């Protein structure tokens, strides 16, 4: 059955209602809580190339939604808008009443294309996509989510800032996927797994503050050369339209 | 069973968001036409790893996933809201679903305060 | 708390409509294909202001609104049907959610009929 | 928490399940009741100009629906069909399973236009719109509702006639709103707050029974000169196309 | 009441399908991305007419229809999932919704094991 | 109230929770079960002409859905695709989350036309249409269902093969309905109530295995002359484009 978290002897333990002694008192449903916990807290890689490999398309499995009452402030969230090469949408529109995750420091918005060989996009490790107090087994189009898992417990009786980071993708959800961090509609940077959100923000600031944006109508793509842990515990520009940035 | 955290990392601090159901209003703020939008209904709190609660909590949610997913596979409800209510009912049935035999391990009736009244 | 009607007016009479769940059928009327349409499933009754019940009832609904609206703000269910069920569970938990200490004010067990059996 | 109505000492009192003494017996869920009560019973003004000022448009707030098992026969209900000046609908279509209020003596059907500066129309006093055993925080297009409020209780252990009254509105939901009672597609009466439903019905009868309807293809609008309480406790025609009716 | 089968026929054997909620997984089969499709989540069993259970069961479902249809007429929920939960609550209220008078027919408390402890 | 099945004295009895003695023990909700039982088990005629007469169209009654946890392997199921003569669909598309019945030996798929004088198709005997763990009062377009009824109980504390049989209908749901068993898009057999699924399958095999299919582009319709119980207890071809098959 679904496990239940109860504190005994100053330690959190799993014990369902059938395994409770008479000393345990449940005086109202208010003591019962459903909570959502972010995969970030377990040390998973939260960069866009790593996160997307954890998601895949599948058919024949109906989506399911379960609610939770309280969640964790996230550092990294994701907002996907993916189409097939012929232009058809890959992800379903968000059902009525399903809003994005309410607390994200960085929202990684990804627009791109891929084969999308499946009706719905699931989590390959079995985790959930956390929306506003609703957890789904599938990804919804254009809706901010955090990867996470749900717990159920018996209880014993700085402002909010969000920054959007935009990416372009080709061959999404495949063994050969390419990403570009977007500075504007015509200026892009080739993206690597090492690039933290703070590094991307400072890269964007540097490019703007001294004039590396595309001054033509063509697509200017930069590159950060290789010469350049957990979030809670912590240059020269040349053009070779590809380019380089030591 | 005891919860053993088997994760590569554990953020020992929990910066959480939730909603205030009682939400003691200030004037007309409870009226939906005058009240906050969907983005401003949240309260926040911070919780440290006393008793190892946070690290156990992350492990507990990780281990809940398999049973939760199997429950969601077997159900036909599109959105499930009744898991906690059904566990409150199961709590009461385990104790009061049959005849309560006083002084039995499975009957949660303490006659001590009154067993002195007779013998006095 | 007691209910004090603070309204400009109170219609002391309550002409109400509801549905009959048991709805003892007459022949085939229970079959949805043969039964009434959506407009003809209602029964009616009339209730006068005995004990001041009607005027208190109007005031009670007025005062319920703030807590009800705050509950609806905090929930993600589009249509809420389970408020009364959750209050029945809370009723049982308040009395039987822990160990019942006989002769305690919080334990609803009367030993009187049997406490004579021992002393006889 | 949500208040609960229980009878003690021959009087209705508010007392939640945690405040109940052992003398109180709850033997089945049948004793639990959710009821809807009409704002009319509190003495609010139920004429169309007064009722509409209690409703306003707002965005950013998701609608919510709660059910109730029994309601009160209403004298006045409302059915709104409002569009913006460019013709787009202002109110959402009724969701599946939401029907109109089942007992209305007079249904005030209002068709008109307004700016509609908001996604949904709410009750400014925080009351509910009562539909068929469903109470909503928002108004649905073309669906008959009664203004009301919901109570929850622990219980201790003449045919139906409905008349539709049609109105036209301009500048709906604003500080400058005008209404016209409709006699047919081309005959109208300027409406005032004093006009009761019975007065409007007798006005409609009088205009028909002796021939004051528009005998042209133009829009004939009448006016009742100023020289002409609770529902449960109770001429010369000239044309000046405006007109007058002493 | 007793169940009297009044049907023209009764298939005495019940070849049934259901889902395994606990569904003890084999490796990664619990993960929805790797697990069975909607068509392969079912287990099966066979049940013979011991105690006349199958024939009584067919008659019981036939007789449930009228009350079930009248319940569905009176409800506004499009999909009803809570009939069994509401019957579990009604089960507890019938026994524990009031004061339990020991040795009363309506109080399910057996003092026998402890009534010897006093008289010994 | 809704009856409840409990075993007492080695016999199944109807007794609701209010009629239970203290000897009856309910230790968890797992003991509570909702089950679906097929009308076939009661001996009803399961041929297409007989089954369809048990269904009729009606308006003014909202559909309702109730769930059940376990069902019975059926021999006969039905899948309807009916349009009005002008081509408009008669049955609603299946709502989200409502799939077909999971265990059918023969699925009788019927495509045809009829007046369809009603918004929804109900069961005239008050039974239910059983879908995947959901029971409805109405038929959904193109969705496999079994006729059945639901029971609620307190418990005391060979592969799967499915064959589709296709039919054409004219004047569906009327006193004058005609059916044709379909062999291909141009070869048909006039259908009679006596024709069992096994007989139809062997008829289809016989027609194929020696060459009675339409070898033109016209509609070839056969006929089985009259000279040619429960499922759990058990030729010359000439052409007269009508025909005969002794
Ligand atoms: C609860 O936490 C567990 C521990 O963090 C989670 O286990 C994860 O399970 C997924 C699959 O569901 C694994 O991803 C696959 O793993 C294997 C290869 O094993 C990995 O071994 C080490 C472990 O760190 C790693 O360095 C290797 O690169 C491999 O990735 C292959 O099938 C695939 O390549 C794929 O990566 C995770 O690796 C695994 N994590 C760990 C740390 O072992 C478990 O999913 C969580 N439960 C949930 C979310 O419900
Ligand atoms: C429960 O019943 C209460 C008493 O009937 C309801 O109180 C009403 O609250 C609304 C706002 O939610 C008021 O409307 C606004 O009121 C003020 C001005 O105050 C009024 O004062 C007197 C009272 O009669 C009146 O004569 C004046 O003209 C004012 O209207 C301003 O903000 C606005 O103009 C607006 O009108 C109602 O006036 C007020 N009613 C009374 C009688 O005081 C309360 O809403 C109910 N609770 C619900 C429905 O959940
Ligand atoms: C529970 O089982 C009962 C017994 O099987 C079901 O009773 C069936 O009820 C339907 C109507 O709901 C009847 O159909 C109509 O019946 C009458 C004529 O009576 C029939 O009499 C005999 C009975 O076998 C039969 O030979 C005749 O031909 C008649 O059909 C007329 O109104 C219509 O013609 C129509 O056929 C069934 O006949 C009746 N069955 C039996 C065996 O009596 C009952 O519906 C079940 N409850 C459910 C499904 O909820
Ligand atoms: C572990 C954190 C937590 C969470 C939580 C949140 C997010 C993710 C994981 C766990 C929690 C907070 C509020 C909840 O729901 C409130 C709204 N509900 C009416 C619908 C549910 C879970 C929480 C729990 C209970 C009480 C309080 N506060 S405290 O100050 O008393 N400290 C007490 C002293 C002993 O342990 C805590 C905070
Ligand atoms: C206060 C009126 C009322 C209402 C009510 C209705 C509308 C608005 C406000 C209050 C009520 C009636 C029926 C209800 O639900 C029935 C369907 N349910 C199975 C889903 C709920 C509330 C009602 C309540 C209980 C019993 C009866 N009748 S009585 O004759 O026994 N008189 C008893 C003697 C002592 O106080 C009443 C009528
Ligand atoms: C009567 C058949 C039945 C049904 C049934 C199924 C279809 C139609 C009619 C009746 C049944 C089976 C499983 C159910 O739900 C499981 C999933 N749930 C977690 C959501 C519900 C009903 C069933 C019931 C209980 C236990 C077992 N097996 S047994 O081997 O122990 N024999 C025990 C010994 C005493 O009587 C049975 C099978
Ligand atoms: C993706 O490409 C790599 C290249 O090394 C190959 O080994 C792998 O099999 C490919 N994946 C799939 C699913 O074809
Ligand atoms: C950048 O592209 C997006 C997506 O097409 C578009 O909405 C936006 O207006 C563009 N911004 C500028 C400054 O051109
Ligand atoms: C990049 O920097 C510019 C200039 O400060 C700013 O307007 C823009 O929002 C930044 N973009 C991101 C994604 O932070
Ligand atoms: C124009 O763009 C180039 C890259 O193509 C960049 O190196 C250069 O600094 C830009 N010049 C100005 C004047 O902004
Ligand atoms: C509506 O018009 C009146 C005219 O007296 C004015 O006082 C009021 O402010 C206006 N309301 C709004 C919302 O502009
Ligand atoms: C009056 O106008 C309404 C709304 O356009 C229309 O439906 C109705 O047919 C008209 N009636 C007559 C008698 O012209
Ligand atoms: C107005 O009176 C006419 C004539 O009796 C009648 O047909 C019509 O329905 C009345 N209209 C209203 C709104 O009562
Ligand atoms: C024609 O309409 C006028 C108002 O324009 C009205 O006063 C008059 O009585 C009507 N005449 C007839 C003959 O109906
Ligand atoms: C159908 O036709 C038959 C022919 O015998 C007739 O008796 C019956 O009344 C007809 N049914 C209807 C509903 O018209
Ligand atoms: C038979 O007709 C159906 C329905 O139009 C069609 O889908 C199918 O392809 C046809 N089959 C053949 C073999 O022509
Ligand atoms: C009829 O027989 C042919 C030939 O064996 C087979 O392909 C076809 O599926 C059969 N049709 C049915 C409805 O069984
Ligand atoms: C051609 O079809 C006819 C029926 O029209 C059938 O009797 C005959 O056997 C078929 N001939 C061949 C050669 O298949």
């Amino acid at each position: 059955s679904i496990p239940l978290g109860v504190i005994h002897n100053s330690a959190l333990q799993v014990s369902d209602v059938d395994k409770l002694v008479c000393r345990d008192k449940l005086s109202s449903t208010n003591q019962l809580r459903s909570v959502g916990l972010n995969l970030e807290g377990n040390g998973v890689a939260t960069d866009v190339p790593s996160a997307t490999k954890r998601w895949g398309f599948r058919s024949g499995v109906p989506p399911k939604v379960v609610n939770y009452e309280a969640g964790e402030w996230a550092e990294n969230c994701y907002n996907l808008e993916i189409k097939k090469p012929d232009g058809s949408e890959c992800l379903p529109a968000a059902p009525d009443g399903i809003r994005g995750f309410p607390r994200c420091r960085y929202v990684h918005k990804v627009s791109g294309t891929g084969p999308c060989a499946g009706d719905f996009a699931f989590h390959k490790e079995g985790a959930f996509f956390l929306y506003d107090r609703l957890a789904s087994t599938v990804i919804y189009r254009g809706t901010t989510f955090a990867e996470g898992v749900v717990a159920f417990l018996i209880l014993p009786q700085s402002g909010y800032y969000s920054t959007t980071i935009r990416y372009q993708a080709t061959g999404f959800g495949t063994n050969e996927t390419e990403y570009l961090f977007e500075v504007d509609n015509l200026t892009y940077v080739q993206l690597e797994s090492r690039f933290t959100p703070q590094f991307l923000l400072q890269l964007n600031e540097t490019i703007y503050t001294s004039g590396k944006r595309s001054n033509t109508t063509g697509k200017l793509i930069w590159k950060v050369n290789p010469e350049i842990w957990a979030f809670w515990e912590t240059l020269s520009f040349t053009v070779v339209e590809s380019a380089s940035s030591g | 069973e005891a919860i053993v955290n088997a994760q590569p990392k554990c953020n020992p601090n929990l910066h959480y968001w939730t909603t205030q159901d009682e939400g003691a209003a200030i004037g007309l703020a409870w009226i939906p036409y005058f009240g906050p939008a969907a983005e401003g209904i949240y309260i926040e709190g911070l919780m440290h790893n006393q008793d190892g609660l946070i690290c156990g909590l992350r492990q507990l949610a990780n281990e809940t996933t398999q049973a939760l997913q199997l429950f969601l596979r077997a159900t036909t409800e599109l959105r499930t809201f009744s898991i906690l209510n059904r566990k409150a009912i199961d709590f009461l049935l385990q104790r009061w679903g049959g005849t309560c035999h006083i002084l039995g391990p499975d009957c949660c009736i303490e006659p001590a305060d009154w067993t002195k009244n007779i013998t006095d």
